[PDB]
């Protein structure tokens, strides 16, 4: 008899590295080398009590009382510096493939028959669909979180680095391609081709990514934003606090490896609010809500038990969700 | 309501019988709940820092306590899938919020 | 002059002192070659009195050990997964299983307790074999102290327990507290030809205990099931 | 009549120190003694909810309120500087020998029953092929356990150090040599002669282990795991520590020693699985599963018992196998579990 195992883990696949922020002026973008970093500063805030207080509250003395504490705070803050327009960042990334063996398993069996599920998977049909959903997500700049809205021209330069020196190279303007359809282009074909090589094994991807995007000059950059501990008072930084490599404003990795994932348009509840990235249960944790709910048959589990188990292979578009998934990687046990 | 008592004779118990308030070296949030569950600011202590904490009374010390009670109380989802834990829940909320107005009133 | 409750001894230290005025005396409770504690105790002490003194160490101990070395759980869940519908108690594992997690396939799932779990699935008649065959008796914990090469079921290994090991299971001081009289009507023996075995050294007129009667005496008692 | 004795310890050979790592960059290979170190940092993450549910869960609306209020993690991290491609990993290797001898015992006659077995053993087979096994091991990288998967190019050096100075050295390709098999060469013969000379008590062995393997720019390495304890955590805590020594990110040494003695390729399972480490009931720990099992033949204890007091010897691979046990060391006897 078989039956599904107990631990079960999955090395993940598509490193990002972290993305550090510098700055120059546009059209120096063929020189932007020895472009200066951006540096997280402090700041002061003495604000008000702008939020919705508990109402039915039928006294204004406490308001008034409440509006004479001027409640002060420090703020970390990193803007462009005033000579700048255009601000870059770089990030590299790397394709591992092998994406169809766990990295702990209990049962031998229920290993051998998922093996032979993704080699019948990869037989039916390779990598070629989910590496053009990813270079499409690389092509536009997606991975600009809040850097992208309010941007005149953003364009990104990709390096394939086979031996020290650069081997191939492409150039896109992100703005023209879309965040919300896949479409086909030439470049975007070789770049998801050499992306499904690396995922097939055949030889290692290393990726070098680069990105400018003009602003302006003197304005506010979105670096990712870090922890605050309560132990201390109302100073150190009471407010937030930016993620920095060494004197240097940069990104978390996970969010770039966030960004690029954003996959998800099989889910079945809409269309029209366009791709999601993909996880079991699989949601976004602005709009607090679950798609792929549980209750109804379209979640990664259910799908995988039945799939791997029973042998009713789902359709082709749930199967790309569910070798998605597993490119992901995760923690899969009780 | 004897766990409530106590805890607010314990905290009377050891502010009457600390002779003096006296600046503690790393009292990781220990200051933050004696500002009003500490003595009265002294000559260890900064006027200015006596005046704010008369300024503001502590009602997030007192949430900070019924957050530790209610973690040092086992909670489960029969409790919260049952009608009985929510009545447990609404009076240990009761009880908290006698022990923020019992607060309340002496602070400040 | 020494006192023995079941494996543990209580010896006096040889040469007194006074303490406050009064005459005492050093005493040391020992399991096996290993020493446990010692007390100091004044004269005009009875033996009752000695015992009680190191009474609540004996028990504690007696805690952790049937703590220590308690044999395992496996338990019957439906297929949903929780709501454990039955227990018990087994001193082996049934040698098939393999990491499960319980699906709709099937209604009936045989899982262990420890935390990554292994599990079969069953039909209720299987299961009462399994009960039947793997089970344990009350006091399999017992076993935890005994040395194993006396416990094995081959011949070949086997050897004679010494006294002080069958003090564990016979005598009043014993963990099953048991007598030598029952015993040895366990056994259809006389009271004498039993107290035979329990001497303490063979040259001092002694004989080692048979292997079946050794392990049909280890089966009466519920210490080792031996089928 | 000659049982086996009660108390049995074998101290290790082949001592290993401990590495730790340093950063730079490719062709900068043969100046690496001023690189730096790589040292650990801190991040926050905050995650989602993406495991298994219990079937009292799932309710939608428990669903979503388990996604309204998030965990709030720290975690260490390590990971390559901003302009360099390669990690550089260094250790020192001892070879000790005299492998017979037991470090405590009972009986005497077992104890030179078992002493003129292995003298037997090593009067028709040397130290060869355990050597040769042992130099595979150290050629290859494979004590870069997740820093070698995805690399682009990875070179080890190696130096005989026998006064103050450098006697003999050796350079490689470590993915030239497979993960799979055993193959022969020449400088491969005279690093596994000389670890053999080690092993027999001939001479006194030293050696330093360098490599280097290029990764990429800015990306991430793995060292050693610690262990955090905490009692009832306040959910704001670490969740994840890496180990250290004196700021600089560094691998136990244990780690280094299992990955040293992965020559296994007698187990009695199968043939496409790979060489494994060596272990009484040899299991390895990520599938979970236990090669040679007790209830075979072919475990430690079952061998040694029927090759020392029946003299019945096994096969000359078994036998590679206990003495390859033997010098790994351990506690046997009956301190049983």
């Amino acid at each position: 008899i078989l039956s599904t195992a107990s631990v079960l883990a999955f090395e993940r696949k598509l490193d990002p590295s972290d993305a550090l922020m510098s700055a120059g002026a546009w059209a120096q973008r063929d020189a932007s080398q020895e472009w200066p970093a951006v540096t997280v500063r402090e700041k002061s805030v003495r604000g008000t009590i702008s939020n919705r207080l508990k109402t039915k509250d039928r006294d204004p003395a406490k308001l008034d009382a409440s509006i004479q504490s001027p409640n002060l705070q420090t703020v970390d803050v990193a803007n462009l510096p005033s000579d700048a327009d255009t601000l870059k960042v770089r990030f590299t990334l790397r394709v591992l493939g092998g994406a169809g063996t766990p990295s702990a398993c209990n049962d031998a069996a229920y290993r051998d028959k998922l093996l032979q599920t993704v080699a019948t998977y990869v037989n039916e049909q390779g990598f070629a669909e989910l590496a053009r959903r990813y270079a499409h997500n690389l092509a536009n700049a997606r991975f600009l979180w809040r850097n992208r809205v309010g941007a005149e021209a953003v364009e990104v330069r990709i390096n394939h680095i086979r031996q020290g020196e650069v081997a191939r190279t492409w150039r896109f303007d992100a703005l023209a391609i879309g965040l919300r359809d896949f479409k086909a282009d030439a470049e975007l074909d070789a770049l998801a081709e050499l992306i499904a090589s690396g995922l097939s094994g055949s030889g290692h991807v290393l990726l070098e990514v680069v990105a400018f995007a003009r602003i302006g000059d003197g304005q506010e950059v979105f670096p990712s934003q870090e922890l605050i501990l309560d132990k201390g008072d109302k100073k150190g930084q009471k407010s937030k606090t930016l993620y920095s490599v060494r004197d240097a404003a940069a990104i978390h990795s996970q969010k770039i490896g966030n960004a690029l994932r954003t996959i998800d348009t099989w889910y079945p509840d809409e269309d029209g609010l366009g791709p999601i990235a993909v996880e079991p249960y699989g949601s976004v944790t602005s709009q607090g809500k679950a798609y792929r709910q549980p209750k109804q048959k379209l979640d990664f589990y259910t799908l995988l038990d039945n799939w791997v188990l029973r042998d009713e292979a789902p359709a082709v578009e749930q199967q790309h969700y569910v070798i998605a998934n597993l490119i992901r990687g995760g923690v899969f046990g009780e | 309501g004897q766990i409530c008592d106590e805890a607010l004779q314990y905290a009377a118990r050891l502010r009457e019988l600390e002779p003096g308030w006296s600046a503690t070296p790393g009292c990781q949030l220990h200051d933050a709940e004696q500002l009003w569950l500490d003595p009265l600011r002294a000559q260890t202590d900064e006027t200015f820092l006596q005046r704010r904490l008369r300024g503001d009374w502590p009602a997030e010390v007192g949430n900070r306590f019924a957050n530790w009670l209610n973690r040092a109380v086992s909670s489960d989802s029969q409790i919260l899938g049952s009608p009985e834990a929510a009545q447990w829940s609404q009076e240990l909320s009761k009880e908290l919020t006698m022990f923020k107005e019992i607060l309340e009133d002496e602070r400040d | 002059n020494a006192i023995h409750i079941g494996p543990f001894s209580i010896t006096p230290a040889a040469r007194g002192l006074h303490y406050g005025g009064l005459p005492h005396h050093q005493w040391t409770l020992y399991y096996g070659p290993r020493e446990m504690a010692i007390k100091t105790l004044p004269d005009s002490y009875t033996s009752s009195e000695v015992r009680d003194e190191f009474s609540d160490i004996i028990a504690e101990f007696v805690i952790d050990a049937r703590h220590r070395y308690a044999p395992d759980v496996l338990e019957l869940v439906n297929s949903d997964g929780d709501a454990v519908l039955a227990r018990v108690a087994v001193s082996r594992l049934p040698e098939a299983l393999s990491g499960c997690i319980p699906d709709d396939r099937f209604p009936y799932w045989l899982l262990t307790a420890s935390r990554p779990r292994l599990g079969l699935p069953v039909t209720l008649n299987e299961y009462t074999a399994l009960a039947v065959e793997l089970s344990a008796p009350p006091l399999a914990w017992i076993t935890g102290l005994l040395p194993g090469e006396v416990l094995t079921h081959d011949a070949e290994e086997w050897r004679p327990p010494t006294s002080w090991e069958l003090r564990h299971v016979v005598g009043e001081g014993s963990f099953t507290g048991v007598s030598g009289a029952a015993a040895a009507a366990l056994l259809g023996m006389s009271a004498t030809n039993f107290r035979k075995y329990t001497a303490g050294d063979s040259a001092a007129n002694r004989q080692k205990i048979s292997f079946a009667a050794w392990h049909y005496l280890l089966d009466r008692l519920g210490v080792k099931r031996a089928s």
